């Protein structure tokens, strides 16, 4: 069913970020063969390349050297058996 | 229900192109000898928020639109003049500079 | 396609239009928190009266309540339900 | 078939006016029994009352002491033989 270990939340979880440091979007799933997509609102997609952006089933998406472009509403998406599931997060730099 | 839900408020306000009523003199500052009718035009322009005081919503892709405007010069007639305006097609939140 | 005169005139004339209003402008005394989003979509009078002696003003008003997140510098984030003013009808009248 | 002496133009004709004085929207018609309506954009129908707003088929609508409400896009309409005809004017101050 829902492949995400954590449950959906209507108000997005806040993630504190610091520019220039690692940023983790923690939408870990129950299996390495589930295909998960990462998007930034309104229309951007962040694709893992194994270097700057890494996907790890047990952790989520790991972005090195976060920048101002990663500040906003990020969403992980997965579809299991025709049903689309998601988890939303709001990244925020400390004042 | 009696309240607009958070996700809706966020998605509807975040930096994006929106119809904006713009004064023609702001776009054609060198043509103040005329009175234009209408005096303002509807244009897609970047608007909304970036939700971070150090960022601002700016255009990353633009194009032009042409519209018929009535141009009035005291005691000269008035003629219709097609005038072109800049429209924003895509926006982004970037750091403010000084 | 060039927009015809009559269409430009009708679409620009004084009327209620969706405007993105900054929360600080509406609540100038809420200075202890950072709001997310920092602005909200509201119907407000806008457009032109095509006469320098006239101005586009509201003749009927109402309220709308929206869920906003308030973050107190270093001390947590909470959802809040804030009320805002909208303009239902607009007219051109003497400045 | 058109009842208006002047012909239809996609661009409204400009009428210079002054608040407080007489404003004439010149949509005169060809015969005295043609029914003509006056509209203000966006939400108004201007009703002749014989005193402040007067209809004269050989001249148009005559408005005594026009007010800021008359500054704008005004239209005369008439239906003759099932066809709706219109003439547009745009008033302008100084």
């Amino acid at each position: 069913g829902r492949p995400f270990v954590e449950m959906y939340s209507e108000i997005p979880e806040i993630i504190h970020m610091t520019e220039g440091r690692e940023l983790v979007i923690p939408c870990r799933v129950t299996s390495p063969n589930i295909t998960v997509t990462l998007k930034k609102f309104p229309l951007d997609t962040l694709i893992p390349d194994g270097k700057r952006i890494i996907w790890d089933s047990r952790k989520g998406f790991i972005i090195s050297n976060a920048t101002y472009k990663e500040i906003g509403l990020l969403t992980c998406e997965a579809t299991v058996n025709g049903h689309l599931y998601k988890t939303n997060y709001l990244t925020h730099r400390q004042t | 229900h009696e309240v607009v839900k958070f996700m809706d408020v966020y998605q509807r306000s975040y930096c994006h192109p929106i119809e904006t009523l713009v004064d023609i003199f702001q776009e054609y500052p060198d043509e103040i000898e005329y009175i234009f009718k209408p005096s303002c035009v509807p244009l897609m322009r970047c608007g909304g928020c970036c939700n971070d005081e150090g960022l601002e919503c700016v255009p990353t892709e633009e194009s032009n639109i042409t519209m018929q405007i009535m141009r009035i010069k005291p005691h000269q007639g008035q003629h219709i003049g097609e005038m072109s305006f800049l429209q924003h097609n895509k926006c982004e939140c970037r750091p403010k500079k000084d």
